[PDB]
């Protein structure tokens, strides 16, 4: 049985206010009773500016009912601060949020004030969690974004060591291991390898990162994830397409990773990405009329969903 | 005419390979190959001069369409308690679709949006996503509301448009509040920053003439450096210090996020300010953007992310994007000194064949067979639809004649800036700053022997405008007004 808040002793003395949508509003929503009646006392709380353990406690109960209403996430963290509440314990109540199903937008970003206003000396509890929440969705975009911002503003607070980055990759390999389709993990490796402002540029790095690369295009041939990472790594530093094309031709029917003799069952061939590396391979040769035969060729018959733009490239040969 | 944008059904549909090498992806991509693809094997050609017998017709219900948007408009049930906080989104969904479908709200209904929208506003400044005695402004709000009140409002004295001109600078005093020194935005005091807020934002300064140097500064440098390795643009970027050392993208490119900062960077290119915006790879976008364009087994729909599943909505944001890369692939060309880069064809296929409820249900779009329609994905499915059935592109010519119109004596108060130095350093500058905003805004048209209508005149849609996403029949009436111009 509901028990209305008018009658609960701890709020006889705040007047509800009803929400002011109008007398014939459009897209209304028949709220519960429960619903409305929060809101109605959230109202009246917001109104007079009370921070309190009451006006807390509002707060949770209504977003438990809509982890989205962004008002009232603003207004807990606000209650945290002004009351300073522990906000570890917040923590662990998100950590409560998310075995009940109460996700959102606000949600996590909620958990990322958490973290930024407790600034932890070492933030590898919270990294662990996230790594843990990433098994059920692992392209979950809120988690990994989330899990970018984390080492990235740790990381610009000197908090982040070197044996924690070397194992966030080993973390991230085994994502790829486990599934080398997953896009969202070869988006944090680009993350680890290449974009962050501590990530080493050595001869040697290029060498390791291109043997990733190819092992992995030789491992799943049709893995898009592959061949954009392999497109945009080689742009990214200036490397030359042509040395590496041995590896790429065996698509198109030395010192870096080949091709299997056999090719894995279930690859016909040709590979469509790899047409575009020996095309844009012959446009590094300035062999426009060579690019403009494997371009006709993707247009007219090997990539087809793409026939207008492949006919773009073509024309542009000339 | 679609000589290059080959029908779904003419191509031969085959799975995506497995290289012998099993995932959790490749799972969830042949489950969904296999759904698409019995459905367009139960669905008559759309390209047939007479629809096969024993087959599903493909045609656009519109009236169903109708119907689900006019119920799902005068009353949610409880469970959709989930978008209290997006109402103003659940307007425009649906005014934006019932002009789309060409069906015409009476006078008594529009009055209705409008004071509903109203009671939304902040006197402080800017739409939350509920009335403002409950809910804080925010950004994404903002726009759908100004949006909707383009769609249903007008320049009377009950038609709300007056109430956004009295607003400008309260609105404005809230994007100035919102504004990061690196260029990006909270949506809301508190909120997070992405470039969904971005583009919200300056949709809304574009139309309502509130944009000045200090709102626009370091904007350009937040949105192009979302751009990832993949050409596609991440929800937002890092600003590292050393006025920051470098800034990183966090995250994938995303087909939403794309959408918004090609839009964005797009409305920046109208602005006349000395070095900006700062340059985009274009043509790593225009590549993106085509790559996300699925096989014929899965309809031709398009996805959001590489390895992921198409989704209908999916159609407005990378298909509607295509223009705007198109645009700006076509300026470095010509400053460096024609077929469909996306099948126009196969998309609209998808949304008539995969995207549709099935008949005699509840009417609607959706993300996939098998997933219910909402009035999110009814709204995508038919904006993509309407990009794919009309080609646009922003023409020069047009934008030339929209200067030689422009009144630059004509318009409403110049904002105040909130910092001394944060306005234009002159009226010669401000006026140059409107015109070239106002006319560029204008600047979208539809190209005249461009149009596909796949399955027969019946299914054609109305005309939307990329970047902004409403009529132009809309957006040239709204965009006037506040710049004074007739
Ligand atoms: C009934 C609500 C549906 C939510 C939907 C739309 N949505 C949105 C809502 C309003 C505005 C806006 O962006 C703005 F402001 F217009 F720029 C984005 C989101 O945030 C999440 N989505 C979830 C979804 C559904 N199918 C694919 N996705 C992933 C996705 C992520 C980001 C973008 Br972007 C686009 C798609
Ligand atoms: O598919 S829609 O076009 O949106 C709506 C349906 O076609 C309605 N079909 C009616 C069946 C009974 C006779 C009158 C028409
Ligand atoms: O005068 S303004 O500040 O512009 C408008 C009112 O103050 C808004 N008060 C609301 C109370 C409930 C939570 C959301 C805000
Ligand atoms: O105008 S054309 O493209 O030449 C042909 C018409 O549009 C076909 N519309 C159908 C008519 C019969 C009912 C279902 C729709
Ligand atoms: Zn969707």
């Amino acid at each position: 049985t509901y028990i209305p808040m008018s009658q609960r002793r701890s709020w006889a003395d705040v007047k509800p206010i009803m929400q002011d949508d109008g007398p014939n509003p459009v897209v209304p929503i028949m709220y519960s009773e429960e619903y409305k009646d929060a809101m109605d006392y959230f109202r009246a709380i917001a109104a007079k500016e009370e921070k309190s353990e009451r006006a807390l406690e509002l707060t949770e109960i209504i977003v438990r009912m809509n982890p989205a209403h962004y008002t009232v996430w603003q207004y807990r963290f606000s209650l945290l601060t002004s009351l300073n509440k522990s906000l570890e314990d917040e923590l662990r109540l998100m950590n409560e949020f998310a075995v009940q199903n109460l996700k959102s937008y606000q949600v996590w970003h909620h958990r990322l004030l958490l973290l930024d206003r407790i600034s932890p000396q070492d933030p590898v509890s919270e990294i662990e969690y996230i790594h843990g929440s990433l098994l059920p969705d692992p392209k979950n975009y809120h988690t990994w974004a989330y899990l970018h911002w984390l080492y990235s503003h740790f990381s610009t607070l000197g908090r982040i060591s070197e044996a924690q980055w070397g194992s966030e990759l080993d973390w991230c390999n085994e994502m790829l291991r486990v599934d080398g389709r997953n896009n969202s993990a070869w988006g944090w490796r680009w993350y680890l390898r290449v974009s962050r402002p501590g990530a080493e540029t050595s001869s040697r790095s290029l060498q390791d990162e291109l043997i990733y690369i190819l092992k992995s295009i030789h491992l799943i041939p049709h893995n898009v994830s592959a061949w954009n990472y392999l497109r945009g790594f080689l742009k990214h530093f200036s490397l030359p397409l042509v040395p590496i094309l041995p590896a790429i031709l065996p698509y198109t029917a030395f010192g870096f990773p080949m091709p299997s003799d056999p090719l894995p069952e279930d690859t016909p061939l040709p590979v469509p990405l790899a047409l575009e590396y020996l095309a844009d391979s012959f446009i590094e040769q300035n062999r426009v009329d060579d690019a403009a035969k494997v371009f006709e060729k993707l247009s007219s018959e090997y990539d087809q969903m793409r026939a207008g733009y492949w006919e773009f490239r073509r024309r542009e040969c000339a | 005419a679609t000589e290059f944008t080959p029908s779904v059904y003419s191509l031969v549909s085959k799975p995506l390979p497995s290289n012998s090498r099993p995932s959790a992806t490749l799972d969830e991509q042949a489950e969904t190959e296999d759904l698409i693809s019995q459905l367009f094997d139960l669905t008559a050609d759309p390209n047939a001069l007479v629809s096969e017998h024993g087959k599903r017709y493909s045609g656009l219900r519109k009236q169903e369409h109708t119907q689900f948007l006019a119920s799902s408009f005068f009353q949610l049930p409880g469970k959709f308690v989930s978008l209290d906080a997006s109402r103003p989104w659940l307007v425009f969904w649906t005014v934006h679709s019932l002009d789309l479908l060409g069906v015409a709200l009476d006078q008594g209904t529009k009055d209705r949006v409008v004071s509903t929208l109203l009671h939304f506003l902040s006197p402080k400044g800017g739409f939350g996503g509920g009335p403002a005695n409950s809910q804080i402004p925010h950004l994404l709000p903002t726009y759908a509301s100004v949006c909707s009140l383009a769609i249903a409002g007008n320049d009377s004295s009950t038609g709300g448009w007056k109430d956004l001109a009295a607003a400008r600078q309260s609105i404005y005093e809230f994007f100035m509040r919102c504004k990061r020194p690196d260029g990006g935005f909270v949506v809301c005091e508190g909120g997070e920053v992405d470039v969904r807020g971005t583009y919200c934002l300056l949709v809304v300064a574009t139309l309502l003439d509130i944009i000045t140097p200090e709102l626009l500064h370091n904007v350009d440098k937040f949105v192009s450096a979302c751009q990832t390795y993949e050409g596609g643009f991440a929800c937002a970027s890092f600003p590292f210090p050393s006025e920051p050392s470098c800034r990183v993208s966090m995250a994938e490119a995303h087909g939403g996020y794309t959408s918004c900062s090609l839009n964005s960077h797009f409305l920046l290119t109208s602005v006349p300010l000395p070095s900006f915006p700062l340059s985009i790879d274009a043509n790593a976008a225009l590549r993106w953007t085509v790559l996300q364009q699925g096989e014929p087994i899965e309809g031709g729909g398009f996805r959001g992310r590489t390895n992921k599943l198409v989704d209908g909505c999916y159609s407005w944001w990378v298909g509607g994007g295509a223009p705007v890369a198109e645009e700006l692939v076509r300026r470095e060309k010509s400053r460096k000194v024609i077929p469909p880069i996306f099948n126009r064809v196969a998309l609209q296929e998808f949304t008539l064949v995969a995207a549709q409820q099935d008949p005699g249900s509840t009417g609607g779009l959706r993300d996939k067979p098998g997933k219910r329609p909402d009035q999110y994905h009814t709204c995508n499915n038919l904006s993509g639809l309407s990009i794919a059935q009309h080609k646009m592109s922003h023409s020069p010519s047009t934008v030339s004649s929209n200067r030689l119109k422009f009144d630059a004596s004509k318009g409403l108060p110049a904002v105040k800036p909130v910092a001394p130095g944060g306005g234009w350093k002159n009226e010669d500058e401000r006026q140059n700053a409107r015109r070239e905003i106002w006319a560029n805004a204008l600047g979208w048209i539809e190209e005249e022997g461009g149009e596909i209508i796949v399955g027969g005149k019946d299914n054609r849609i109305n005309t939307t405008t990329p970047v902004f996403n409403i009529l132009g029949l809309r957006l040239k009436p709204f965009i006037n007004y506040f710049y004074c111009q007739e």
